[PDB]
């Protein structure tokens, strides 16, 4: 008889994955403080992943990656793409960051200052965009307007390129992203989730006015309560892989594989790949297993690029059932055995 | 030369110290009744190894250690076991009924009737000290004369021998090898009465001891003469820098100046490698860059943690056998690149070498291989703080309901003297924090 | 990567390889008290013993 | 040398105590002559704790037995072991207790009790270093009870800090003498509360239980409800009487065992209760069944506070740890989590006489209240009409010392109650 527990209450992905464990019937559930567990369901923010691995007789296992949130923080990602070799400052599928911290408290005020002069001084694209893992974002094209944004906040900022030729779906002249659901196990072997979501803007996208960031931000939240478009074009303004591969196709005479898959797949790996060696559980005493969310943008030349990483992502509602089970079945029954995989495993070297 | 007196306390403490002057004997060549052919100075010298041995003008090599047991069964195997012609029977000292496993009893009851025994025995040794260096002190947490009787006789050296050194070798409770459930209280009670008296701790758990065995040398259910016989391996390792001729670590105080810049966190990570099986009849020899990189995995440390998600303060590489500085420094360099080695700001990026050509040596008919070169990474990094974690959170848990606190309060200490301990534990995390945490 | 305080011996050597610069009365009190507790726990259950 | 002084009192104290040393002496190779004729040094080894050494290396057990009445310790001289006792050690009466606390504890045992206490003293004054005192008795009689609780009263008087354990049988009525035994084992437990570090519950309701279904005993007898309690008692001492690394002495064992002072009545239980071999699997599936406890208390209705386990022969001690933990994992939510590991285990190399191996279960668990609350239930249906009190009020009792006893034991089952949610 296998042994959990639950310590993060508001998961709705691990919520399901609990229920499935339950339905095996070799699976026990036990308090959120009982000390002997085979897998652990844990908090979001300090998780006690120094108390892990030391029951005897027990091997246990952890739905987190303790450092994983070097990936998962707004500005601890820019810091970990400029400084890590395999990345580098040059990274061509991130958009150009700058970590900018609120006066009142390194910083990167100058040198995203003297890059926005060389811009200006050209004539070239200036809008950017100013946000936090606290999140209140701004887009604007004056240096001022965001640098003081900032300032009227207490928590870091950061301030990217904002991608001015965004691919636009039509008919809606829209805006979207997209949203890979990535599996690691134990192994770190990377699985990525076959199916994914494109959150879509139900308005126009409007490049003359960045205030109302209703056609900027392409947040499901968003479009539910300020766009009056919401789920006009497609149900609750997400767009699934099947349909928008067809619309690939059909509008621009590709596939979802070639323009974009592929650019998903390498930025998922070169990611992970990357900070491997400072969150891998090979030889650790425990084990970490974790579901990613990773969220791109596309412009209109079908150039993928990496907004952001979340450690602790939802899913959309037609996808639950397929993904927790996967997870049960790659993440936990893989250490915990029972009595066509839903993954993309990315071949790399570990 | 300046002297070392040994203190062996409680049955974890004084069956740790009978492997470990076994492997000294061995290591400098001295036989079961004291005698040392090699030895031209005869009943007298002031050679790196009479720091741990003196001299009788029959040539006979007595260690300088003192046994105190506050039952007779593990003291009385040394009187008779195979080296009981090296100490002399004041060297070893027992009661007549031991702690209970219980703190007060081991520090006020019992304790405090033989204390001053104690001390003149330690005092007899050290009237024999032209310029003693300090302490070297051998328990137990969970024990009830290891954490008890302990920190009582780390008070008292104190008050007697102020500007001696004094460093500890202690086991960190592991429930899978003991049977014991007071252990929580015992360990923090001691750690807290015994911090501001120790320059130097270098824990070992028995958690960790106890999956290397099963690992590397194949053991399916490890002993205590197993888990022992390997300690005593890392403790010659840390040791090795007094007994012979150097200029690292040469006196106990370099050992505070090396490893603790911050009095409280003196606490080392110990690592050693490698640790192959004698059973295995050819094993291939690791070099300085594998033996050297095996210093950064888990599974070669005496507290299992992460440093990967701790910040180190000092780190020291002690090399036996066949190793030359050319290939250390190579090796560092490649596991600087590959590694998280993550320093605290306000102090240097590097590593103190310290090279013995000695290689290991194995006891006769052991657990452990011969190899040609081995090494042993004392560092100091806030990640050894999981364990403290772990230690105050089964702490927490039962003193919430005062289980077992009766048997304390019984035996003359007080209940708030429990919150006391716990209240500085706490402290001794929330320091950890800030050093190694942003 | 530079090697500083080399020093060697006959039975091996040492060195520092630096990679990147850095950015009694009381005493008794104590045990009386506890000896006057275990006194007066042990007074009261042999009065209570005597009742 | 941690020397244990052994006291049985009355029929049930004699007769159980006379299995145990019966059983103890096969162990430790010694014949009922006192001479040793074993082959294993594991014997002799800790054979100091039980047995005083004579001259001519005769082996006498460190015991003391009491009665009321000479009828019992005529049989325990006239059997085949009697032979073993010392002479000295037979401290008894001739009025007899009928039955009856008061006279055991008030006026027949007043009597005697000082003369028990010379022989105590003398075992003790020969004694290294006494480690505490083991009482065989039972609580529904009246010397076992009345005058056994009298003793360790005194015996905590002279002896403040030595440990005192008793091996207390509990009345039942499916085994019952006389219809008092609720009184006397009222009485009885109040007293064991103050004064006993660890008080080892034999209900004679489960020993025959046991011997009835499990063991397949038509009409059960006394001796075979005692190879039982000789086979636990075996076991719970396995720690003491035989060396290695699980040598102890009885502080350090009720200082891991006991998280309260007065929540110190445990459940013991022991298997396998016919050639066939037991896997290891199958002893510890037993040995935490209830039907393999000698408590009559269900462990599924309250919760462990601590739990010991002896495996006895030779066998995997890796096997041992997997089917505990599934044991464990099973019962998750029958341990208290407020107690880190509090699930112990233990081996001894020597098998019980005849057995490849067995396995001895120690509990502290809060449902020993079950127990309890039938007592208060069986005292209180005969007091609230004033049955049988003449007995006691003629030996110079009052019903004020009856009502206090019954509150006593109310106030014990809700300490126990408290601990259980
Ligand atoms: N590594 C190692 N640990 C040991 C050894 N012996 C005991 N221990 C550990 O020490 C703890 C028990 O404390 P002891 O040292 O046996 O007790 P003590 O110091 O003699 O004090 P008392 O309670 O009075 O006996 C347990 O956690 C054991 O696992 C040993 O030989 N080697
Ligand atoms: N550099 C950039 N260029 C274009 N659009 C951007 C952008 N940065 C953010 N956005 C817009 O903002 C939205 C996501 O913002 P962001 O992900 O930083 O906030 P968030 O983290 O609170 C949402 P979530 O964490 O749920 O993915 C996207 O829909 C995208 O359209
Ligand atoms: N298990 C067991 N119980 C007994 C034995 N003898 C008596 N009893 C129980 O003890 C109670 C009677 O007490 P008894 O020992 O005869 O009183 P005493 O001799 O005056 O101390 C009854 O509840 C009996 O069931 C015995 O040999 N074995
Ligand atoms: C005589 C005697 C023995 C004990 C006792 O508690 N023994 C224990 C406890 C736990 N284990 C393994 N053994 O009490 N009286
Ligand atoms: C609960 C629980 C049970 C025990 C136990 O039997 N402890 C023993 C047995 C032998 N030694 C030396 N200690 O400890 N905690
Ligand atoms: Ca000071
Ligand atoms: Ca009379
Ligand atoms: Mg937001
Ligand atoms: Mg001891
Ligand atoms: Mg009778």
């Amino acid at each position: 008889m296998y042994t959990f527990v639950v310590r993060d209450e508001n998961s709705s992905v691990y919520a399901e994955v609990s229920r499935l464990l339950l339905a095996t019937g070799q699976w026990k559930r036990l308090r959120k403080d009982n000390p002997r567990f085979n897998l652990m369901l844990g908090e979001r923010n300090r998780l006690p992943f120094g108390r892990l691995g030391h029951e005897p007789g027990l091997v246990q296992l952890v739905n987190y990656y303790r450092g994983a949130d070097k990936l998962c923080r707004k500005a601890s990602l820019v810091k970990l793409i400029k400084t890590s070799p395999e990345l580098s400052e040059s990274c061509t599928w991130f958009p150009e960051s700058y970590v900018i911290y609120p006066t009142n408290l390194t910083d990167e005020r100058e040198v995203f200052l003297a890059a926005y002069n060389r811009r200006r001084e050209g004539r070239e694209g200036n809008v950017w965009i100013a946000k936090s893992s606290a999140g209140g974002i701004l887009i604007s094209s004056e240096a001022s307007e965001l640098l003081d944004f900032i300032d009227e906040q207490g928590q870091v900022h950061v301030i990217q390129k904002y991608l001015e030729k965004p691919l636009l779906l039509e008919p809606g002249h829209r805006k979207f992203d997209i949203r890979s659901w990535v599996l690691v196990d134990h192994l770190y072997n990377i699985y990525l989730y076959r199916e994914g979501v494109l959150r879509t803007s139900s308005e126009p996208y409007n490049s003359a006015n960045f205030q109302d960031k209703t056609c900027h931000l392409t947040n499901h939240c968003i479009q539910k309560e300020y766009s009056k478009n919401y789920g006009r074009y497609e149900e609750g303004n997400e767009m699934f892989f099947e349909e928008f591969n067809q619309y690939l196709m059909d509008a621009l005479n590709t596939t979802l594989e070639n323009s974009i898959l592929l650019q998903i797949k390498h930025i998922i790996r070169s990611c992970l790949m990357c900070i491997e060696p400072a969150i891998s559980t090979k030889h650790l005493h425990y084990q970490s297993f974790q579901l990613f969310g990773f969220d791109f943008m596309v412009d209109e030349e079908l150039k993928v690029w990496l907004i952001e990483v979340n450690g602790a992502p939802a899913c959309a509602q037609k996808l639950y059932a397929e993904l927790c089970q996967g997870i049960v079945d790659v993440a936990i029954s893989s250490v915990f055995p029972l009595a066509t995989s839903i993954f993309i495993k990315l071949h790399h070297h570990h | 030369m300046r002297e070392c007196i040994s203190i062996h306390v409680g049955q974890a403490g004084v069956q740790i110290g009978n492997a470990c002057w076994e492997l000294y004997c061995l290591e400098h060549g001295i036989q079961p009744d004291g005698q040392m052919p090699s030895d031209k100075t005869i009943g007298g010298g002031d050679d790196s190894f009479n720091t741990f041995f003196s001299e009788t003008g029959a040539g006979k090599h007595v260690p300088r250690a003192v046994f105190v047991d506050l039952e007779p069964t593990v003291i009385d195997e040394v009187r008779t076991g195979t080296y009981r012609q090296l100490f002399h029977p004041e060297q070893l000292i027992t009661g007549k009924e031991d702690a209970a496993n219980n703190y007060a009893r081991g520090h006020y009851t019992i304790g405090k009737e033989i204390i001053d025994l104690v001390l003149d025995r330690i005092r007899k040794l050290a009237d024999q000290c032209t310029g003693l260096q300090g302490f070297l002190v051998f328990h137990s947490f969970g024990g009830g004369t290891g954490s008890g009787f302990t920190s009582l006789l780390m008070e008292r050296l104190s008050v007697d021998y102020g500007k001696k050194s004094k460093l500890e070798f202690s086991i960190y409770p592991a429930p899978q090898v003991s049977t014991a459930v007071v252990e929580p209280y015992n360990s923090i009670l001691t750690t807290h009465t015994t911090l501001e008296h120790s320059d130097c701790a270098f824990m070992v758990d028995n958690e960790a001891i106890y999956d290397i065995c099963r690992r590397n040398l194949d053991i399916e259910r490890p002993t205590y003469t197993n888990l022992n016989r390997l300690i005593s391996q890392i403790v010659s390792s840390i040791t090795a820098s007094l007994r012979f001729d150097g200029a690292l670590n040469v006196d106990l105080t370099e050992f505070q100046t090396n490893l603790v810049p911050y009095p409280r966190i003196h606490f080392p990570l110990a690592t050693y490698a490698p640790v192959i099986s004698a059973e295995k009849a050819y094993h291939e020899q690791l070099s300085v860059a594998e033996i050297t990189n095996a210093c950064f995995e888990p599974a070669n440390q005496m507290v299992k943690c992460d440093p990967r998600h701790g910040k180190y303060m000092a780190c020291c590489l002690l090399y036996r056998g066949d190793v030359v500085p050319k290939d250390v420094n190579a090796a560092i360099a490649t596991i600087k690149t590959k590694r998280s080695i993550q320093f605290v700001d306000w102090c240097p990026t590097g590593f103190k070498v310290g090279i013995n050509y000695q290689p290991p040596t194995v006891v006769p008919g052991g657990d452990l291989a011969k190899v040609q070169r081995a090494v042993c990474m004392l560092s100091n990094t806030t990640a050894i703080a999981e364990a403290w974690a772990r230690l105050d959170h089964k702490f927490d848990l039962m003193y919430a309901k005062r289980a077992f606190v009766h048997w304390y309060v019984g035996e003359g200490m007080e209940e708030g003297e429990f919150s006391e301990a716990r209240e500085d534990m706490a402290a001794l995390e929330k320091d950890y924090e800030e050093v190694g945490v942003d | 990567m530079e090697v500083i305080e080399l020093n060697k011996c006959t039975s091996g050597q040492s060195f520092e390889v630096i990679l990147k610069p850095p950015s009694l009365e009381e005493i008794q009190k104590k045990l009386e008290a506890a000896e006057e507790r275990r006194k007066y726990q042990e007074a009261e259950l042999l009065k209570h013993l005597a009742e | 040398m941690r020397e244990i002084v052994h006291i049985q009192a009355g029929q049930c104290g004699n007769q159980i105590g006379a299995k145990f040393w019966e059983v103890i002496s096969d162990e430790h190779g010694i014949d009922p002559t006192g001479s040793y004729h074993g082959d294993s040094d594991l014997q002799l080894e800790r054979i100091n704790v039980y047995y005083n050494e004579a001259t001519g290396n005769k082996y006498v057990p460190r015991a003391i037995l009491v009665d009321l009445e000479p009828g019992t310790m005529d049989s325990v001289r006239s059997g085949p072991f009697g032979q073993i006792f010392r002479p000295d050690n037979f401290v008894f009466g001739q009025s007899g207790a009928g039955n009856n606390w008061a006279k055991g504890h008030y006026t027949e045992g007043a009597e005697l009790v000082d003369s028990v206490l010379d022989v105590v003293r003398k075992e003790s004054e020969s004694c290294d270093c006494l480690q505490g005192f083991q009482l065989t008795h039972s609580l529904g009689g009246g010397t076992g009870s009345g005058m056994g609780t009298l003793l360790i009263s005194k015996i905590r008087e002279e002896y403040p800090d030595r440990i005192m354990n008793t091996f207390s049988v509990m009345p039942s009525p499916k085994v019952s003498d006389t219809v008092v035994e609720p009184y006397n084992a009222t009485l009885s437990v109040h007293q064991l509360v103050e004064n006993t570090d660890e008080t080892y519950c034999i209900d004679n309701e489960a020993l025959y239980d046991i011997c009835f279904r499990t063991l397949k005993l038509t009409t059960p007898t006394y001796g075979d409800l005692n190879h039982l309690v000789s086979a636990t008692m075996s076991g719970v001492t396995t720690c003491l009487r035989f060396p290695g690394q699980l040598n102890a002495d009885l502080r350090k064992l009720a200082v891991n065992m006991v998280p309260f002072p007065r929540l110190h009545f445990f459940m013991p239980g022991f298997a396998p209760l016919q050639y066939r071999a037991l896997t290891v699997p199958e002893l510890t599936q037993q040995m935490f069944d209830s039907k393999n406890m000698m408590a009559a208390c269900d462990p599924r209705h309250g919760r462990y506070l601590t739990v010991a386990a002896i495996f006895r022969g030779r066998m995997s001690m890796k096997e041992v740890d997997e089917q505990m933990l599934n044991v464990q994992n099973k019962n998750s939510s029958y341990f208290v989590e407020w107690i880190p590991n509090n699930v112990k285990t233990a081996v001894c190399d020597i098998p019980p006489r005849g057995l490849k191996m067995s396995a001895t279960f120690i509990g502290n668990s809060t449902a020993i209240q079950e127990l309890f609350k039938r007592i208060s239930e069986q005292f209180t249906a005969m007091f609230r009409r004033k049955a049988f009190l003449h007995w006691y009020t003629g030996e110079g009792m009052d019903e004020m010392e009856f009502t206090e006893a019954e509150s006593n034991m109310n106030d014990l089952v809700s300490e126990y109650q408290q601990y259980q949610d």
